[PDB]
DNA sequence: CCCAACTTGGATGATTTCTTCCAGTCCTGGTAA
DNA sequence: TTACCTC
């Protein structure tokens, strides 16, 4: 049923898998295939060949050293360089940002890794606690370890993943140098002048996502070309993204001013007013 | 029964207009005015409720008027006599059915209206409707007059005269040089209403002689309650003239209701005739004499058609022996309508 | 047959005007009225239900009135007569197909029309035609008047003047000095029809000598039951002249229902015509006369074409040999319409 | 200026809602071996 | 100098 592969989906809730790790071994390793070549994500025998395939596995390990929290790709796939990880910001009682949510982890490098990177990078509820497969090998975590032993993985090999798939996770989670391609806007900020570099959060643009089909709020849609090229929220979403629309019901005095093509997307969530920090600016 | 049944109007006015002459123009209209009037507050409900207490009603608020706005219509002063005049046609088309999808209904119903055709009958329908013609029934509550003369000249070239039709009765025996008449006019229509490819005409005046300054009764309009407390609550029916001038009349249909008035063959008992209705409907009592619940009704009776035809086929004809349902149906048939989704 | 075949329509008017004239100006256009009238509750289903008691109606509840709107015209005070007028055109437009998708029906069809024009066969199709436009049977319910006279003049140069037409049957013989007309007409139209760039028109006048107020008969509007209870339920059709006055007029297609009725080669037994119809649909009774189920109807008679031509060819002609089949269907292809989808 | 403004009985019946065949492109991606 | 992929 697709509508497994829709609950496993990064704009869907979270499951849980809880006493079942042996079949979520099993199904995520499936996930692996292109759609075509594969009649059930339940067939224990698949899993048990793919899981012997050190090359296949390999391929899959190698997509863990660009898993983010952040995505500086996002607006435009031309930006090249490191990846972004970042413990959510302080709460400030008057903004919505990703202060109030949980932890969770993307991906996005060179487009061809969008079934081979399901393996590690697929999130679930676990322990009453959101996580995925690569955290809970990464930390010991010992019924998954005995469950993917079971399913035919030589203690060796186990042994040394546990260590290559520990390091991917250990290093580059900020950029060296700011690349060519991004954002940079200057102000004022404790007498002095800074330049700032926005970024979107993947955990709150992915519930923004599930939040404005429920509630039944006003939005409109965002298209991308190659969604395979911008990252695994997109490309699941069929590069069609959704944002909210609210537009307005519609001493020295400035009267009569006119502006020809202004930007009505304030920032990648919300469509309508131009965004204050502009007015400010001018 | 059938589907599709209709028979279509075979005998119909045209509209009736007042007018008078003068010494210099031929034809001048009657015209209406309209005028605000100062009435009473009277009449249940004015001080009642349920008939219970009436009301709490202070005695010097039903001294005061009620003002209302009307139309209304008098002859001037120094006219002698008054004019009325309108057409009349009348078409042998009671003898085939204008729609019927039924082969069986359809000879059936041919058959009878020639087995009565042969036998007379004609003759007394004729009879009926030229008698109301002649006394005058259709001036309704005009005829109050101090002598009313009428004249008609028809298409084959006849004239007739009543000198002063304001006595001849329903039921009695005209004044000899009127009975007359009747019977030669008779003749005339009773062979309109049944020979077809004759194209004939009637052509009715009647002369009013009138009081000083007398009223006039012409159509009133079927109008919704006024809203605007200045259009006339009671409205009259005017006819615009070729030069714009306007003139009261009689609706076509309101002269025809009192022309068709000859309907006294129920309860054995001829009393006053009434409309013909296939239902009998009395409009001065509201009520109906040939309910459904009495099997006298017009549907119950064209069902039967099966047996007259046969009694009429056996009897001599020229007699006595035609009964009140043969004449009820062929009235009816007369007055064609709608007989459909039996 | 094929995809795709359609012929024209060959022959047409334009619509129907009726005025008078008065001693300063020529064209004052009839007009129409509207009022409100109470009738009468009755008929089925009114008293009855399925034809058993008649349910549970108290005696009184039958005598009331039964308001309706409608729109009604008559002719206004001392107009001595009437005027009614319309073109026509002819086009020479049968002998080819609009559109065809197959060259082999095509070059039978061509083959086919031909064949017929020179053995003779258009001119019993002028003549039928012709006789209807002088009868005057396009004025439907108009007909009886004191007096029809039709004039009619063309674009070669003719004039026909029938002084009183309002006894010409379709089967009979025509009084002296109207049966010569009837021949010369038929001759300029079997033309028209038959040889192409022949640009004949012609303009067909009648007067009617009416009543005093005779009630009109123009075009009705197909309407929806209406439930607001303003609207008339019997609404009329007119016209709106380059002034603003409106007019009533008789609606294009009905002036052509009339004169295409031309239709009496069923059964072996003339009766009456009807309307040139592909299934013979008959309007009075209900039904169809060349009900596929008999083979009589124009798509068997179609396709056997091929030998229809053959005997047409062999046969000598310039006699009364041609049979009914080839009459219809020449007379289906003059009223041309869509004949796919085989 | 000043005083009034109306009760009542009622608002339709029949049967039908069409067809033929088509639906154009082209230039506008990163990433790896 | 070559190809590989998102409901």
């Amino acid at each position: 049923d697709r509508q497994l592969r829709r609950y496993l989906a990064p704009y869907s809730a979270e499951i849980g898998v809880d006493g079942a790790e042996k079949m979520a071994l099993v199904v995520l390793l499936n996930l692996t295939l292109k759609r075509d070549r594969v009649e059930s994500l339940c067939d224990e025998g698949l899993a048990r060949q793919l899981l012997s395939d050190e090359g296949h596995i390999t391929n899959c390990l190698h997509t863990v050293r660009w898993l983010h929290t952040h995505n500086l790709k996002y607006p435009d796939a031309r930006v090249s360089g490191e990846r972004l990880i970042i413990n959510a910001p302080p709460l400030i009682p008057g903004v919505i940002s990703s202060a109030g949510l949980p932890m969770r982890m993307g991906w996005a490098h060179d487009s061809s890794d969008i079934n081979l990177a399901k393996l590690f990078g697929t999130s679930f509820r676990y322990r009453d606690d959101s996580t995925n497969l690569a955290l809970q090998l990464v930390a010991r975590s010992k019924t998954w370890e005995q469950a993917l032993i079971g399913l035919g993985l030589t203690q060796q090999q186990l042994d040394i993943w546990c260590q290559l798939l520990a390091s991917n996770l250990e290093n580059n989670t900020f950029p060296t140098v700011v690349s060519p391609f991004s954002k940079q806007v200057r102000f004022l900020y404790q007498g002095n002048y800074c330049v700032v570099t926005p970024v979107v959060s993947h955990a709150l643009l992915a519930q923004l996502q599930n939040v404005v089909h429920e509630k039944k709020l006003q939005c409109t849609y965002i298209h991308h070309d190659h969604p395979a090229s911008v990252g695994s929220l997109v490309g699941a979403l069929g590069g069609k993204v959704a944002v909210l629309d609210y537009p307005p019901p519609v001493y020295l005095h400035l009267s009569g001013l006119t502006v020809y093509d202004a930007s009505a997307l304030a920032n990648p969530y919300l469509c309508g007013i131009p965004s204050l920090s502009a007015l400010a600016g001018f | 029964l059938c589907t599709h049944l209709s028979y279509s109007r075979s005998l119909s006015p045209g509209k009736a207009v007042f007018f008078y002459k003068t010494a210099e123009s031929d034809f001048v209209p009657l015209r209406i005015e309209v005028a605000k009037i100062s009435g009473q507050k009277c009449g249940y409900t004015e001080g009642f409720d349920a008939n219970l207490k009436p009301k709490n009603i202070e005695r010097y608020e039903l001294a005061y008027s009620n003002p209302q706005t009307i139309e209304a219509c008098y002859v001037p002063p120094n006219v002698d006599e008054l004019y009325c005049r309108f057409s009349l046609r009348v078409e042998a088309n009671s003898m085939r059915p204008y729609v019927c999808s039924n082969p069986d209904v359809l000879r059936v119903m041919i058959g009878l209206a020639q087995a009565y055709q042969r036998l007379g009958g004609y003759n007394e329908l004729a009879r009926r409707y030229s008698a109301n013609v002649l006394r005058g029934i259709w001036l309704w509550r005009n005829q109050y007059t101090q002598g009313t003369k009428i004249e008609i000249k028809t298409s084959l070239g006849s004239t007739y005269h009543i000198p002063d039709a304001r006595r001849l009765s329903w039921s009695g025996d005209w004044p000899e040089l009127e009975q007359k008449q009747l019977e030669q006019l008779t003749s005339e229509m009773a062979k309109a209403l049944s020979q077809p490819d004759i194209f004939w005409f009637a052509d009715v005046t009647a002369s009013l002689k009138t009081g000083f300054c007398q009223e006039i009764f012409p159509s009133q309009k079927f109008t919704e309650r006024p809203d605007d407390h200045s259009v006339a609550s009671r409205q009259l029916a005017t006819v615009e003239c070729s030069d714009g001038q306007l003139a009261a009349c009689i609706n076509p249909q309101k002269i025809g209701a009192a022309l068709q008035k000859i309907d006294d063959w129920w309860a054995n008992d001829a009393d006053l005739p009434l409309r013909v209705h296939e239902y009998g409907a009395n409009h001065e009592a509201l009520t109906a004499l040939r309910h459904p619940a009495t099997g006298q009704d017009f549907y119950h009776l064209l069902t039967k058609a099966e047996q007259f035809v046969t009694v009429l086929e056996s009897s001599e004809g020229g007699g006595v022996e035609l009964p009140g349902e043969v004449h009820y149906l062929m009235a009816v048939l007369v007055k064609g309508g709608l007989f459909q989704k039996g």
